[PDB]
């Protein structure tokens, strides 16, 4: 009860980490899937060109 | 240190300011920083640009060409006996000093891995320190030492992610 | 009364939807241009000094008589700020007389005294003339032609670092020389700088090009490509297939003390190599390539212990002496050391026997050091698929089948 | 082995058409990695029959006992490491794509459509997952590894 | 998003439990929420009982792999460089070449 | 296909295995940089016949 602290900080830091890494897969989630739509998109731009 | 930022300045110098020849302590700098920076072909073509009248004038430049001989033949000894020769205050005696450093811990870096034993002299004149003072420089990093023969044994000396989700997107399309 | 009328024609065709009629005036001029062109070069820069100032430096440097009398720092100040800041935009529809433009600034200069400045104002004339991703202009010829002879090659590695793809060329403006120019010099710049990979690269493109006829670049750049493959590796490259006709049928027997050269190379013999460059001094220093070729004489001693690694692993300081024929176990000691310093072979030395151990181990691939690596080295092959997406969609919009 | 690799269900539901009667055109069938020692035997008689819309149901019992599950599970979805579990598919796999390529690479000279197309797929399909693969890897670096003492 | 959603929700619940856990030892230690030792010892040993692995073996191990599976990376991305490369060739080959 | 150094100084011959390995990776390496080695030549070699680029004879 001395260094209840000495273990209250090393659970924050795994708790900071726990988050450092979620929001870290959401942007790298969210990425992924804009890559996709952003080469989906550019590939109807490339398809669209033969019509004329 | 800040060296870096420094010679950057001298260059642009050599072909902003001047119709063609720039000023003959910018000479003196030029040569001396890429001796500091170990660009032996840089200070070779250096020498062969500047014109005879900067040349005999500025015979201290010479002093600086001389040291620049002892890099690219590799006499070591003669490195520092030539660095310990010329005052030239202000604009090359600082980068001098420097100069010397950075071909000590050269010196003392390739000899640590091209050496597995190695005579004490030769140690000693390759680095520049004398006897005692090289004896004594290794002892304090730990170096094995050898008496009689007089042999110095050297030791040898989202961030990742995303990377990741790029090769796996790129691939993907 | 002439002269002093189409002044106005410039500039009435500037800030308009159309300056498709000013490529007319440009390529016109009258022929015999008066003295009288120096003025109305001052009453001018009104926009940005209009393509006005292209008409008239094309006329003072193609005198080729009294440039504008000694006066040629009036001559040079005035190239100096159009080339600056000025720039303009439409410099790249009329690279006509803007490609000889620097090609005439540099032909002087060369001759003159020495292009220091020269190499300063040539670089920004490149920069508004290609767009995007570098274009091969003849500017870039040019720009090493000077940084070549003012003994400076520092200024013009920028521009050579990239394989810029795409011939500038806009009313034709490019020659069938300026291509082998650049990819000569560039490949001599960096002979000198000792980047010896990427100079024979430059070298080997220069042999490729299609020619009908035997051009004098490209037998040169094959004679100092023979002494890089040599120095770099201990043998003869190979060129593409797609190398020119005549340089297998003449230019290769034309160089024949070089392939002589690499005749005793293979053998591992340097005192049998030196009697032939004694003999064949001339041909070697009648070419200016003289030390280069006794760069090989060293880098053979250099591969005579680089093959050592594979057969011993522990050697005497005076067997290899013996073995490699420098003598004496000071000029063994003295090529240990340079290679490792320089990091040619992996060894060390045992001076208390005097032994040499071939530590012959490098790397394990084991850390974040090849792994950053692996990551440059993969990036620069997306760089490359990157290229070829969009050089493939260039192909999207052109004509049908 | 490549539910496992690929990291989801692979799974197929088929039935075969009558030998008289043949099937109609509505077909686009996506493509996965066919090892070309099978591609042959394969491409005879995968004409001759139909896939099944295949759909994934639970009761009631099933669901609410995998939600209570789940509070114990999520330990081992990060110990997971799906690479020396099916390390032997991925090692064979190169076998394949290397042959693949080298039937292309000799098409374009003298001499079944392209077969760099698929190969390229292949190589993707392949290291696609092996790349998957170390993002669980990095994700419990991260997690378990860098707290300090 | 089909193979991290594996990881995304599953953490969710590691810092559901991790957090809930640090939750209580805060208010434990503030006081009035009842002192335990005998369920606050067991967390002295958790939180140092980390450094899940930082020996010299380990992590050379650790990144042993990655590179193996660097490699796979790099050969594969010149596949694709060499196929989009030939998607170029063919198609700059016929319409500016004459074959 | 004697695979094995020599230790001149004791005088004995050790045998010399590969590193498995490093071998592969160190030749994918190469092999890579050589592919981008042509890549660079392929790429300027589009550009010059795109140009017309050649030095003719009479």
């Amino acid at each position: 009860r001395q260094d209840l602290s000495a273990i209250a900080r090393t659970l924050q830091e795994w708790c900071v980490g726990c988050e450092v890494v979620l929001s870290g897969i959401e942007e790298q989630v969210s990425r992924a899937n804009q890559h996709k739509e952003q080469q989906l998109g550019l590939k109807q731009q490339i398809e669209s060109e033969v019509a004329n | 240190f800040s060296f870096k930022k420094l010679l950057d300045q001298c260059e642009n110098q050599e072909l902003e300011a001047p119709g063609g020849i720039a000023t003959p302590p910018v000479y003196g700098q030029l040569l001396a920083l890429y001796l500091l920076h170990n660009d032996m072909n840089n200070a070779r073509y250096l020498w062969k640009r500047i014109p005879p009248a900067i040349k005999s004038a500025n015979s201290e430049l010479g002093g600086i060409w001389s040291v620049g001989q002892r890099i690219w033949q590799r006499d070591f000894p003669g490195i520092y006996t030539t660095i310990n020769a010329h005052q030239w205050s202000e604009t090359v005696q600082p980068i001098m000093e420097a100069l010397r450093d950075a071909t000590r811990r050269r010196a003392f870096a390739l000899v640590s891995q091209a050496y597995t034993s190695i005579i004490a002299d030769d140690f000693a004149a390759f680095v520049g320190l004398p006897v005692e003072e090289a004896v004594k420089g290794i002892l304090e990093q730990g170096w094995q030492a050898d008496s009689t023969t007089r042999m110095v044994l050297p030791r040898k000396p989202e961030q990742q992610l995303a990377r990741l989700t790029d090769y796996v997107a790129f691939l993907e399309n | 009364s002439a002269l002093e009328q189409f002044v106005n024609s410039v500039r009435q065709l500037s800030a308009q939807g159309q300056m498709t009629q000013l490529c007319e005036l440009i390529n016109k001029s009258g022929e015999l241009l008066a003295k009288n062109l120096s003025h109305l070069d001052t009453v001018l820069g009104a926009l940005d000094v209009q393509e006005h100032s292209l008409g008239v430096l094309a006329v003072l440097f193609v005198k080729f008589s009294m440039p504008s009398v000694p006066d040629f720092e009036t001559l040079f100040s005035q190239v100096q700020l159009f080339i600056s800041t000025c720039n303009g935009e439409h410099i790249r529809y009329a690279t006509d007389t803007f490609a000889g433009l620097c090609h005439q600034l540099t032909n002087a200069l060369v001759e003159r005294k020495q292009p220091l400045r020269g190499i300063g104002i040539l670089k920004q004339a490149i920069d508004k003339m290609q767009m995007n991703t570098n274009q091969l202009t003849s500017i870039h010829a040019d720009l090493c032609q000077l940084c070549l002879l003012a003994k400076c090659f520092k200024p013009a590695l920028p521009y050579l670092d990239v394989d810029m793809m795409d011939i500038c060329k806009e009313n034709g403006a490019y020659d069938a020389k300026h291509f082998l120019c650049y990819y000569y010099y560039g490949g001599m710049i960096y002979t000198g700088l000792k980047n010896f990979e990427r100079a024979l690269y430059f070298y080997e493109q220069a042999i490729t090009t299609p020619a009908m006829a035997v051009s004098h670049i490209m037998l040169e750049s094959y004679k100092k490509y023979i002494l890089v493959s040599l120095i770099l590796l201990g043998k003869v490259q190979q060129l593409p297939k797609y190398t020119s006709q005549i340089v297998g049928r003449f230019i290769k027997p034309l160089s024949n003390a070089y392939h002589e050269l690499a005749q005793v190379y293979s053998t591992n013999n340097p005192s049998e190599l030196r009697n032939l460059v004694n003999k064949h001094s001339e041909t070697f220093t009648r070419d200016n390539n003289m030390g280069l070729v006794k760069q090989c004489l060293s880098s053979l001693y250099k591969k005579n212990i680089q093959r050592l690694t594979k057969t011993f692993l522990t050697l005497s300081l005076q067997d290899m002496a013996s073995r490699v024929q420098l003598s004496g176990p000071q000029e063994a000691e003295k090529y240990v050391l340079h290679m490792i310093e320089d990091g040619e072979i992996f060894a060390s030395i045992n001076q208390k026997d005097g032994m040499v151990s071939f530590h012959d181990n490098p790397e394990k691939y084991n850390n974040p050091a090849m792994l950053h690596n692996i990551d440059q080295e993969m990036l620069k092959c997306i760089e490359l698929d990157e290229r070829l997406k969009a050089m493939d969609q260039e192909i999207t919009v052109n004509p049908q089948f | 082995t490549r539910t496992i690799s690929a990291g989801k269900v692979n799974l197929g539901a088929f039935r075969t058409y009558p030998k008289g009667y043949k099937p109609p055109d509505e077909g686009p069938s996506e493509y996965q990695t066919i090892p070309l020692n099978k591609i042959e035997d394969f491409g005879v008689h995968c004409k001759q029959y139909y896939a099944l819309e295949v759909s994934y149901f639970k009761s009631s019992l099933d669901r609410k006992l995998l939600e209570l599950l789940w509070n114990k599970y999520w330990v081992n979805t990060l110990s997971s490491s799906s690479l020396l579990t099916n390390a032997d598919y991925t090692t064979g796999q190169v076998f394949d794509l290397s042959e693949k390529l080298e039937q292309s690479e000799a098409q374009l000279g003298r001499g079944s459509e392209d077969k760099l197309a698929k190969a390229t797929r292949d190589s993707c399909k392949t290291t696609i997952e092996a790349i998957h693969g170390l993002m669980s890897q990095v994700i419990k670096d991260k997690l378990f590894n860098q707290i300090n003492i | 998003a089909e193979h991290l959603i594996a990881q995304h929700s599953a953490i969710k619940m590691l810092h559901s439990r991790v957090k809930l856990i640090l939750e209580y030892v805060k208010a434990s230690e503030a006081g009035e929420v009842p002192f335990n030792h005998e369920i606050l010892r067991e967390a002295y040993a958790l939180c140092h009982c980390l450094p899940v692995l930082s020996t010299d073996k380990f992590k050379t191990d650790f990144y042993d792999q990655c590179n193996d599976v660097g490699l796979m990376a790099y050969l594969g991305t010149i596949t694709k460089t060499c196929n989009t490369m030939n998607q170029f060739v063919n198609k700059f080959n016929v319409l500016y070449d004459r074959q | 296909l004697i695979s094995a150094r020599v230790d001149s100084h004791s005088k004995i011959l050790y045998a010399r295995d590969v590193d498995q390995r490093s071998t592969t990776f160190e030749k994918s390496l190469l092999m890579g940089k050589e592919f981008q080695r042509r890549a660079k030549a392929m790429m300027l070699r589009a550009a010059v016949l795109r140009n017309q680029i050649h030095v003719k004879s009479p």
